[PDB]
DNA sequence: CGGCAGTCGCCGTGTACCTCTCCATGAGCAGCATGCGC
DNA sequence: GCGCATGCTGCTCATCAAAGCTGACGGCGACTGCCG
RNA sequence: AAGCGGAGAGGUA
């Protein structure tokens, strides 16, 4: 789980340092959000 | 062709009364919907799905 | 003459609109023949017209050698030109691996000219 | 870039829409990018100029259907010249009825589409002036033409960030103010709510 | 506006001990090893 | 006899996957459309 | 000077 955290950390991070459109960082963004929602507490929120 | 063949009830009728359908793609179209959600209800995918 | 703005003359006359549509990681190549054997298969050419994957060359360093490897600029992200109907729309949602069209709210959004051109200028 | 903790938002009740005032359903929009939502709002400028933005909208207006007005004189131009060319000669007579009537409907088209472009302006009118702090907004068109034409005097966003400014801005002492008076009289469900 | 009734989701469901088996894949990307041609 | 090319084979790396699944039940509260 | 986690199945009071 952490790893999927920083990964997802490091890829929106790039992201945006390259200048790309706010649609596909704002998905990047949920993503993310998402990856620690399951990391702090699984299942709540969707599948697990 | 229901009251030809259901006609000997009268549970068939309440349901009937109260319907509003009255439509073969009508219903298929609110089928299709209900059942997939988000998504053009084409005809063609009403009638085949 | 600017080639950037020679680029962007050549979108402009070009037809369609672009969208960007998410996939998995490894699957961009492969997502991109999928949708062109599809839309050859049903004949709807003329809704769907142009797909690609930008990608730049990165210098890897190997142990201190440097190569020209390609990168995808973009992870995951496709870019096809067409006309959003619900013939097209429903061909391309269905495509195997496509995840969904990428866009603001719900309903895909196209990207504008600007962005296209700064993502497909070489620069690898 | 920001997140929310789970706890907060996903438990029952919401302890994040309890102090925001906010339905669970338009957090989980917010949160998870599906809506846009208006931070906040001045009411200073708006209230000192709406005269001006009211005279602009209204010249548009005016220019908009001066333009339809001089479209549907030029069709029916044409359907006066349809008239006097094949029409009034009895044998092709009964052919030209038919391009008669479908000027007609071009021209009711051309008032139609006159009428979307009015109502759009109109409705964008309107929401601009009932704009307040925690406001939904789901299309992205609307929102687009606000930013752009009217972006003065008003600021949205959309994420977590968004809920962030959201809690910054909240100040407790008068809303918990305003609860106690609430309670103090009052009767019925809204005084289960306050409580 | 004002109630209102259903509906959905989350919480909980006894104690201590013994023996056994099994635990991610597929496809890509070099790295040779052998056969064929001049 | 040597060089070139093609096919087993070791090593290596990814998380967005979804068609499958279907025989628990009482208590308590929020809440949400829905009728009136 | 050196290791000991998960899943399932069957038993005893
Ligand atoms: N699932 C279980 C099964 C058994 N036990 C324990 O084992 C004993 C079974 O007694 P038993 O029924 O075998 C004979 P007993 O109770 O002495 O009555 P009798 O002399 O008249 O025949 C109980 O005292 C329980 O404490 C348990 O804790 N959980």
């Amino acid at each position: 789980l952490y790893r999927r955290v920083i990964n997802r950390n490091n890829r929106l991070k790039r992201l945006i340092d390259l200048g790309a459109p706010e649609i596909i960082v704002n998905n990047e963004k949920r993503m993310l959000q998402e990856s620690v929602d399951a990391l702090f507490d699984n299942g709540r929120r969707g599948r697990p | 062709q229901i009251v030809e063949r259901f006609g000997f009830s009268e549970i068939m009728r309440s349901t009937l009364e109260k319907d509003n359908t009255v439509g073969t793609d009508e219903a298929l179209l609110d089928i299709y919907r209900k059942l997939r959600p988000g998504e053009p209800p084409t005809k063609e995918s009403a009638q085949t799905l | 003459v600017d080639p950037a703005a020679a680029l962007k003359a050549e979108l402009r006359s070009k037809p369609g609109d672009w969208y960007v549509v998410h996939s998995y990681a490894g699957y961009e190549n492969k997502v991109k023949a999928n949708l062109e054997t599809r839309v050859q298969n049903l004949d709807v050419g003329d809704y769907i017209f142009q797909v690609e994957v930008p990608t730049e060359e990165v210098t890897e360093i190997k142990n201190g050698q440097r190569k020209q490897v390609n990168r995808k600029v973009l992870p995951g992200y496709i870019l096809v030109r067409m006309d959003l109907t619900d013939d097209s729309w429903a061909a391309v949602r269905n495509t195997p691996g496509v995840t969904g069209f990428v866009g603001a709210t719900s309903r895909p959004s196209a990207l504008a000219l600007d962005d296209v051109v700064k993502f497909l200028l070489p620069r690898g | 870039a920001p997140v929310t903790h789970i706890w907060y938002f996903k438990g029952v009740p919401s302890r994040l829409g309890y102090l925001l005032d906010l339905a669970p359903k338009d957090l989980e929009k917010i949160i998870y990018f599906a809506a846009y939502v208006i931070t906040s709002v001045d009411e200073e400028m708006r209230h000192n100029e709406l005269s001006t933005l009211e005279a602009e909208m209204a010249v548009e207006r005016k220019a908009v259907e001066d333009q339809r007005d001089g479209e549907l004189e030029a069709r029916a131009q044409k359907l006066e010249a349809d008239l006097a060319e094949l029409e009034a000669e009895g044998a092709k007579a009964d052919a030209r009825r038919k391009v008669r009537d479908g000027g007609e409907r071009e021209m009711r088209q051309i008032r139609d589409r006159a009428q979307r472009e009015l109502d759009r302006l109109e409705d964008i009118w309107s929401t601009f002036t009932k704009l307040a702090p925690k406001q939904l907004i789901v299309d992205e068109n609307l929102y687009r033409e606000l930013v752009d034409r009217y972006g003065e005097y008003f600021t949205g966003a959309m994420g977590a960030e968004s809920i962030q400014k959201l809690i910054e801005n909240f100040d407790i002492d008068a809303e918990a103010e305003s609860l106690r008076d609430v309670i103090r009289n009052g009767k019925g469900q809204k005084k289960l709510r306050a409580l």
